[PDB]
């Protein structure tokens, strides 16, 4: 990891490796890479806190690997959960 | 007014220290001021000057306690604790206290004040180990505090008798005993025709 | 393992990007650019420094993050103003 | 020479004769703040003048600019000055703008006397000759340096002072050649100022355990940077602890017993006041042997605790609550195991004080607390002055913590020391991970441009903590050549860098003649040559300040300098 | 074995009698001071026990359950010596411990810790009723009528199986008349939220305290415990038994007062800090900037949150009519405006508070719910967020996403300060006197400032009239403000604001959470200011102007306003006028307080209605 | 005032002046040898360490001269500094 | 009660304070020219102790 992390252009190698069997969509692969690594969460004197996770909305036309990009992130991320439309409730998300 | 409210009818503990500092104490001088037959001199106006111009190193003498503490602040003195600050005499007083519930033992009026002064300023001059003296001064302090709490069950319109109570033990109780006996007297004299 | 910090050389870029993004968001049905979308440029810059496995955000990570956030704002506009917005934001879209 | 070790009683009796009266304050002590040895020296010296009833004023001073300001405004009734911890290496007669003719009285007879004496208690060298020979008002105290070391300079000084053509050319350039070699020596500390004042208390007959503890504290502060000097003085401190300790052994502990033992005092960070784990993790020496910044160094630390047979969950307990069996077995555990890691030098005997039932503190742990009070106890001319006021204000926190009545302020100090050493470490790792030490052939450069809580390093002492940590780290590595190091840190508010020049040192167990801080000349000589804006006003003249844009031009001429 | 116990006891009598620092015998003095006020306990700090003789700490920490009850008898023997004259009684004293041993995280408790003294911390989620344990059973035989007694100490004994002197196999009955008993209470402790591992539900311990440690806590308090981690043989697996803590010392972190009839628990060294602070001429600037220092702008919302934290003054008339003293505030506005960051701040500054989301809530979970106890099979009542937050603030985030059946349960608890119940044969009115701070979005997310101001707002006039200040927080896109926010937000992420907030506290421009929480707690106990007779002349002449203004705005809009002015909003301006007098500890409210209370109402509810 | 005037009625502003004038008339007479406005805490103390709490520069007082440099410390007879302690220029005792 | 004033006692003590305070100043003129200072320290601290009792007495009455 330490060796490859200092490859010139490591970001664009890693982005090209997000869902490598999905063609094009480099802006989605870029957004997926950022969400999949995340930012840094912050707490300020103990008083206040800032969100470190990056949220992503894939909005678009049918048959464009929006669902295949999400099913790839379920294989790739450490802890992950998948949910779908009418199959997900207010308290099946969240808690009950 | 001219006098602060917390002094209006009683002494501060620092004024009770000032009164006790006016007593004679025995010392061993570490200076010879005595001139031989074969120089500055004391010339005091509230105490006997003739004791200080005649000091000889390590022959004991009496001086007023505020001078003994001023000499002992330099290496120039050592303060001889009174006979009642011995582990023998304190332990006889503790036995007296336990044996006679009805009375306080014949400790001198300044015993708490002088113990507190000498344990801080003259800590090295005791023949007994000072941790056993502090221990017995506390044992005496606590027994007399029980006897005081028993005595306060008898506050009265007429009088009390408190025979061997220290000046510092009177001075903590003064604004309670006298304030309550004053209202018992006002409630009583009001009833009279 | 990696939790990247910021060098504070970003102040003029990120402030002008936020001011421009807010000023061009006066359009009625436009994306809701908000203080939580300034804060996003800072999260995305930290995610790129994590991809380089760095403990420090560089100005190239701040440029890649501004490019991602500006491109995703401009691509959400109507074709009637997408030309004006590409032309207006060029210093930030062509920054990487 | 000026007052040799044999004749400190004469200098003291001269203070009593000149400056004892019940009428007035007559004695002023100027003490360099930001120096623990000057602090412990001045504490002893105030307990002495208390007992003699000498009315006195103590003024803490940050640097030479404040020395001129405070000297300039002394009331003319003040007829003795002590300069504790500074001024031996500057020409004080020139610097303070003295002319002795404005100070002389009763000139009759082969005689003089003066309306003021200026006694210099200083351990730095090379001594300025116009103080040590060339003045009758300035009155230096000596460890022995002048008679032992300066005899050729004495002769050269006088033959050149007398001589106000072959026979002249042949000699004036011999004697100026001796002085020109005497200057062009780097700075060093050669004694503790507290061991000098304890040898004065030994001449007067004033020694006791309170003055001996201040002697041990003042001298212990040298051990981090002048180990060669601590080892000369340490044998003499052992003898005084035996001489003053009372007869009793197998003694019962009581609230009144002070005991000042010589016993194992492991070279670890705040052991009795922290965990056994933090003791190793934050130690300069341990970090240097294990390479403990990077995570393989942290593995070597756990792998050591596992091999010693101490659970991490026990090693991390606060040392009071850590169990009774480990704390007595620990001498045997270390004598078995440390050798495997080369940590064998951690075993050390030191001075440990315990008062009553309040639990022991070592001289090492107590100076870590007292320094942490100096460091963090609380329009650029206002931005400097309201900062230098803070460092004068902190001197009285360290002072009051020397009193046994004020253990809560020592306990503030012991918490602050653990906050600082953590910040030093979290910065020192950033330097070594990010490779910020550049090799410039003549010296090593390090420059902190940005970072977390960087606003600590504007105090000269906190910059020297990080300096001493980076030096120990380098000095143990067997491949690096020993080179002077320059450590710079920015203040974003004043817009200057605080720059410190650091001597390297030999690895902590190897056993040579000393090496000297010649940045003190190189910075002056480059400053005199340039038109740059700098401050050269600190008493440890290895430390300077420079405006942000002038730094790279300054370093660019430092690498050319033949003075290092 | 009793030779061995006598030496352990003798060694602890000598700890009490000999332990001294400076001039003072701190444990002899503490015993005497506790005997006079009649609490028969001693608090011992374990650094002092280690300092006196470490062998005693070794003995104690090796097997606590066998050594704690020997130190309790050593305390009673000293307690007799220092407070009764011999040769002319006290109960068994409690030992309470203080410690700085490392806190064990509640989930790291396991078999390595059984029977050890363990220090930890958590949030109390429950307290039981008190129960009676024996300390002395008087005893009599069923058959031969022999009589004796059993002293009991409650660590890790039962009725004897033999008559002690055929008399029978189980001979003894307890004489209740002559027996003596002690209080015992059960708590449940959840672990601290910032210490729960990823994705787990927060773990829980039951634990027991007795005598002077009972009633020392209430649900929601954050505490540190010292206690013996130990086991009991519950009937609720194989060779398995339930862990609990025998509590030896509760230590509430902030001096949150516990069960407390407003009693004078403050100390003069902090009371004199507050009594100087009250008299600072800039106090309202200092408290305003101390609210959410990392949130830029929103100055009036901070000024109103300060009023909400004080409240006004509660009043009880000779009529028997009760007047609400608590102030309620609604933050209604556009996305990303720090509404939720201000709710997450008031949860921390308020001495009692609960943060909740209206979407994560129920009527029963907010007010009070009827539970069924599985042993008695009876119904019993459990308090929801409004009962947990009682005497404090409930922060209701996402108040627009709450169901219409759940929002209505709050209507009584916002005005009459009670929760009425008639369910399962329980009926009561519970007291619940809280401020409500609420955050919401309009219909359509943003405010849509061109649309009718009543068509943006979902809420009925029945709930809107229960809020004393309503802020319609519009976001306005002014470039100079957006740069002023952008610079500020970046200074938070880059770590500059940390040092600035430390420097402003040192400058006296700001106060810490701990100081502010204790200042609010003091003002609520020293002030309930009345209006001066001249303050009434101003508030009356103002409120009839606000009604004329409303009537004219309704005549333009051709309808009843959606944000109302009613007499419940005159009492809001009165109640704000008192809150501003509580800040500076004024005994009375004046024309200068009335001017700022009218201004804050104008800047909130009236400029919100004016839209 | 032996060593807020908006709050007082005008008769009290007057009375306070006439009473300060009476105090100075008692100490300015016979009984001048004792400073009646002086301390009622007994002189149990001879020399004291005092820390100078506010800068006030070189100042005179009847007994002598001090340079009150911010955070310097003096060891001096209590009777000389007692009025400067009361004015709050000095700290300790 | 307000007790009756010690008329002759007070005249005597106010003489001795005036004479003694002049004597301490006169002895301090010898120090310009053994020369041990303890008796000066005691003569001064005694006047402070005595002046305190009289000030505390008069301020009380
Ligand atoms: N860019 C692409 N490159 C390669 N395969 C693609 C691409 N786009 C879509 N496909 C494939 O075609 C199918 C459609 O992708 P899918 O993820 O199911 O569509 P989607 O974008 O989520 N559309 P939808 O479910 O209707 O909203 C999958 O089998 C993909 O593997
Ligand atoms: N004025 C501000 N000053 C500082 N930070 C701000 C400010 N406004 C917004 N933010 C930050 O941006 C985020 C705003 O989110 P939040 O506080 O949850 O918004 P909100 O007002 O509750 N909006 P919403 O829940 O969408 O109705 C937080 O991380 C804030 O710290
Ligand atoms: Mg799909
Ligand atoms: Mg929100
Ligand atoms: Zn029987």
């Amino acid at each position: 990891f330490r060796k490859i992390s200092r490859d010139r252009g490591i970001i664009d190698k890693i982005i090209s490796s997000m869902a490598p069997s999905i063609y094009g969509h480099r802006d989605i692969k870029t957004a997926v890479a950022c969400s999949l690594f995340g930012g840094v969460p912050k707490n300020v004197n103990g008083k206040h806190s800032i969100r470190g996770d990056i949220n992503v909305l894939l909005l678009g036309d049918p048959g464009t690997a929006k669902s295949q990009i999400l099913k790839y992130v379920e294989k790739t991320a450490h802890r992950a959960v998948f949910a779908t439309g009418q199959g997900a409730s207010a308290v099946g998300l969240t808690a009950s | 007014m001219s006098l602060p409210a917390h002094l209006q009818q009683t002494f501060s503990p620092e004024e009770i220290q000032f009164i006790v500092e006016n007593e004679p104490i025995k010392i061993f001088p570490r200076i010879t001021t005595r001139q031989k037959i074969r120089h500055t001199r004391w010339q005091l106006i509230t105490t006997d000057d003739k004791a200080l111009n005649n000091m000889v190193a390590m022959r004991s003498t009496e001086v007023v306690l505020w001078i003994a503490l001023l000499l002992k602040q330099q290496s120039k003195c050592s303060i001889v604790a009174p006979q009642w600050l011995t582990t023998k005499e304190l332990d006889r007083k503790i036995q007296y206290e336990k044996t006679h519930p009805d009375r306080f033992s014949e400790l001198p009026w300044n015993w708490l004040v002088l113990a507190r002064i000498l344990f801080n300023k003259a800590k090295d001059d005791f023949h007994d180990p000072i941790h056993e003296l502090r221990g017995k001064i506390q044992d005496l302090r606590e027994i007399r505090q029980i006897k005081v709490l028993k005595g306060l069950k008898y506050l009265n319109e007429s009088h009390l008798q408190l025979d061997n109570l220290s000046l510092l033990e009177i001075n903590e109780l003064r604004p309670f005993i006298t304030e309550i006996m004053d209202k018992l007297r006002e409630i009583h004299t009001a009833s009279l025709t | 393992k990696i939790y990247p910090k910021l060098h504070q050389m970003d102040m003029d870029k990120v402030s002008r990007v936020y001011a421009d993004l807010r000023r061009e968001s006066i359009s009625t049905g436009s994306f809701p650019i908000t203080v939580r979308h300034l804060e996003s440029i800072l999260r995305i810059a930290e995610s790129f420094a994590k991809m380089r496995l760095s403990e420090f955000v560089s100005s190239y990570d701040l440029d890649r993050a501004i490019k991602v956030v500006v491109d995703s704002f401009v691509d959400a506009q109507k074709v009637s103003v997408r030309r004006q917005l590409r032309r207006s934001f060029a210093i930030y879209t062509l920054g990487h | 020479m000026y007052y040799g070790i044999s004749q400190f009683s004469e200098a003291y009796n001269k203070i009593l004769r000149n400056s004892s009266s019940h009428s007035s304050c007559q004695l002023v002590i100027f003490v360099s703040c930001l120096n623990i040895d000057a602090l412990c020296a001045t504490k002893m010296l105030s307990l002495l003048f208390k007992k003699q009833l000498v009315q006195s004023q103590i003024v803490p001073i940050f640097g030479y600019s404040e020395l001129r300001r405070h000297y300039s405004q002394l009331d003319d009734n003040i007829n003795s000055l002590l300069l504790v911890g500074f001024g031996g290496v500057i020409d004080l007669e020139a610097f303070l703008e003295i002319d002795p003719q404005e100070y002389v009285i009763d000139t009759d007879s082969g005689e003089q006397s003066f309306r003021r004496d200026i006694y210099v208690l200083d351990a730095h060298r090379p001594w300025n000759l116009d103080n040590i020979f060339g003045s009758q008002i300035i009155q230096c105290f000596d460890d022995g340096t002048v008679d032992d070391t300066l005899g050729e300079q004495k002769e050269a000084y006088y033959k050149l002072l007398e001589l106000d053509r072959k026979q002249r050319k042949k000699q004036i350039h011999e004697y100026e050649g001796v002085l020109e070699e005497y200057y062009s020596q780097g700075t060093t500390v050669v004694n503790s100022i507290s061991a000098q004042i304890y040898s004065l208390l030994s001449a007067i007959g004033e020694t006791n355990l309170s003055n001996l503890w201040l002697n041990i504290l003042g001298t212990t502060s040298l051990d981090i940077a002048y180990a060669q000097v601590y080892n000369r003085l340490y044998p003499l401190l052992q003898d005084e602890v035996k001489r003053l300790t009372p007869s009793s052994r197998n003694s019962v502990k009581t609230p009144d017993t002070l005991t000042l033992n010589i016993q194992p005092d492991y070279y670890l960070f705040l052991l009795r006041h922290s965990s056994l784990y933090d003791s190793f993790y934050y130690s300069n020496y341990v970090n240097a042997k294990l390479s403990l910044w990077n995570e393989n160094g942290k593995k070597r630390l756990h792998k050591m605790f596992a091999r010693m047979g101490i659970p991490l969950s026990t090693a991390q307990e606060t040392w009071l609550y850590m169990d009774h069996s480990i704390k007595r077995e620990l001498g045997i555990i270390f004598d078995k195991n440390l050798d495997r890691y080369g940590l064998q030098d951690i075993i050390r005997d030191g001075f440990v004080r315990t008062l009553g039932y309040r639990g022991s503190i070592s001289a090492s742990e107590f100076v870590e607390a007292l320094t942490a009070l100096l460091e963090v106890g609380n329009n650029s001319a206002q931005k400097l002055t309201n900062l230098r006021k803070r460092w004068v204000s902190n001197f009285w926190l360290s002072w009051d913590a020397l009193d046994d009545r004020k253990v809560e302020l020592l306990n503030r100090g012991i918490q602050l020391a653990q906050d600082l050493q953590r910040a030093i470490f979290n910065t020192g790792v950033a330097i070594l991970e990010k490779k910020l030490i550049k090799h410039l052939r003549i010296y090593r450069l390090c420059v902190l441009q940005d970072g977390p809580d960087l606003d600590l390093y504007r105090n000269p002492l906190t910059l020297l903590r990080l300096g001493n940590w980076l030096i120990e780290c380098c000095a143990e590595s067997e491949d690096k050549q020993l080179l002077p190091m320059v450590l710079a840190s920015i203040d974003e508010n004043t817009d200057t860098y605080l720059v410190a020049g650091l001597t390297p040192r030999y690895p902590r167990g190897l056993d040579k003649k000393p090496i000297l801080n010649n940045f003190s000349m190189a910075f002056q000589q480059i400053t005199a040559e340039t038109d740059a804006k700098v401050r050269i006003d600190n008493f440890e003249s290895s430390i300077i300040e420079i405006r942000r844009e002038d730094l790279s031009p300054f370093l660019e001429k430092l690498t050319l300098s033949g003075l290092l | 074995n009793d030779d061995d116990n006598t030496e352990i006891i003798k060694s602890f009598k000598n700890f009490i009698l000999e332990f001294r620092l400076d001039s003072q015998f701190i444990y002899r003095d503490q015993l005497r001071n506790n005997i006079l006020v009649k609490n028969y306990s001693l608090t011992v700090n374990m650094e002092h026990l280690i300092g006196y003789n470490e062998d005693i700490y070794k003995k104690l920490s090796d097997e606590p359950s066998d050594i704690i009850p020997l130190f309790e008898t050593a305390i009673t023997q000293v307690a007799k010596r220092i407070s009764i004259l011999s040769r002319a009684s006290l109960p068994t004293f409690q030992l309470i411990l203080n410690s700085n041993a490392n806190q064990i995280p509640l989930r790291d408790l396991d078999s390595e810790h059984v029977s050890k003294i363990v220090r930890l911390s958590g949030i109390i989620i429950s307290t039981s009723v008190l129960s009676s344990r024996a300390t002395y059973l008087s005893i009599m035989c069923r058959n031969c009528r022999h009589t004796t007694s059993i002293t009991i100490n409650n660590f890790n004994v039962s009725l004897p199986r033999s008559c002690l002197s055929n008399c029978g196999p189980d001979p003894y009955i307890i004489i209740h008349e002559s027996s003596k008993f002690i209080d015992q209470q059960f708590l449940k402790l959840q672990e601290i939220p910032e210490l729960v591992p990823v994705g787990e539900m927060p773990r829980n311990l039951t634990m027991t305290c007795d005598r002077y440690l009972t009633n020392k806590v209430i649900p929601g308090t954050r505490v540190t415990i010292v206690g013996i981690y130990s086991i009991y043989n519950s009937k609720n697996g194989v060779a398995i038994r339930t862990p609990y803590i025998k509590i030896l010392g509760i230590q509430s972190d902030v001096e949150t007062s516990s069960i407390w009839n407003s009693v004078t628990m403050f100390t003069e060294e902090e009371e004199e800090e507050f009594l100087q602070l009250s008299r600072n001429p800039k106090l309202y600037e200092i408290l305003t900037n101390s609210i959410a220092p990392s949130i830029f702008g929103n100055e009036d919302i901070k000024k109103a949150i300060v009023c909400l934290l004080m409240g006004g003054s509660k009043k009880i008339l000779p009529d028997g009519m009760r007047l609400r003293g608590d102030i309620n505030v609604l933050l209604l506005g556009d996305p990303g405006t720090a509404k939720s960051q201000l709710l997450k701040f008031v949860e921390k500054v308020s001495p009692i508070a609960v943060y909740t989301s209206g979407k994560g809530s129920s009527a029963a979970g907010l007010t009070a719910s009827v539970q069924r106890d599985p042993m008695t099979r009876e119904f019993y009542l459990e308090g929801g967020a409004m009962v947990l937050a009682d005497g404090g603030v409930v922060c209701i985030d996402e108040f627009d996403k709450m169901r219409d059946e759940d929002r209505v349960a709050i209507h009584e608890a916002m005005e009459q300060q009670t929760i009425s119940i008639a369910k399962a044969g329980i009926t009561t009115v519970l007291n619940s006197r809280t401020s409500v701070l609420a955050a919401a979005n309009p219909i359509y997310g943003r405010y849509d400032d061109l649309k009718s101001p009543g068509d943006n707002i979902d809420f009925q006039t029945t709930i809107l009239s229960r809020f004393d200040m309503i802020f319609i927080v519009k976001d306005d896109h002014n470039e100079e403000r957006d740069i002023s926010i952008a610079n500020h937000v970046i200074n938070i992420h880059t770590g500059n604001a940390n040092a600035m907030q430390n420097q402003q506290e040192e400058n006296g421009s700001e106060i810490s959470i701990e100081k502010m929480k204790r200042y609010i707690t003091y003002c609520r106990l020293k002030c309930a200011p009345r209006l001066s007779p001249q303050a009434a002349e101003k508030l009356s002449s103002n409120f009839v102007t606000i009604r004329k203004q409303l009537l004219i705005n309704e005549l333009e809009s051709t309808e009843r306003s959606s944000i109302p002015i009613t007499i419940r909003q005159l009492e809001a301006i009165i109640r704000i006028t008192e809150s501003l007098a509580k800040l500076e500890l004024s005994p009375i409210a004046q024309e200068r307080h009335v001017d700022e209370a009218i201004r804050l109402f104008q800047a909130s509810t009236m400029d919100a209605a004016s839209q | 005032n032996g060593l807020d005037t908006n709050n007082l009625s005008h008769q009290e502003q007057e009375y306070l002046k006439e009473y300060c004038d009476l105090i100075t008339d008692l100490k300015s007479g016979d009984l001048v040898d004792i400073d009646l406005s002086g301390s009622l805490v007994p002189p149990s103390d001879v020399f004291i360490d005092v820390r100078v709490l506010k800068d006030a520069g070189e100042i005179q007082t009847e007994y002598g001269v001090f340079n009150l440099i911010k955070d310097s410390q003096f060891f001096v007879r209590q009777s000389d500094v007692e009025r400067l302690i009361q004015q709050g220029y000095l700290q300790k005792i | 009660e307000l007790l009756p004033y010690p008329h002759q006692l007070m005249k005597r003590l106010l003489n001795r304070i005036s004479m003694q305070s002049q004597l301490i100043e006169n002895i301090s003129m010898g120090f310009l020219d053994n020369e041990s200072k303890l008796p000066l320290l005691c003569m001064e601290t005694e006047l402070e102790r005595l002046k305190f009792v009289i000030r505390s007495y008069i301020r009380c009455r």
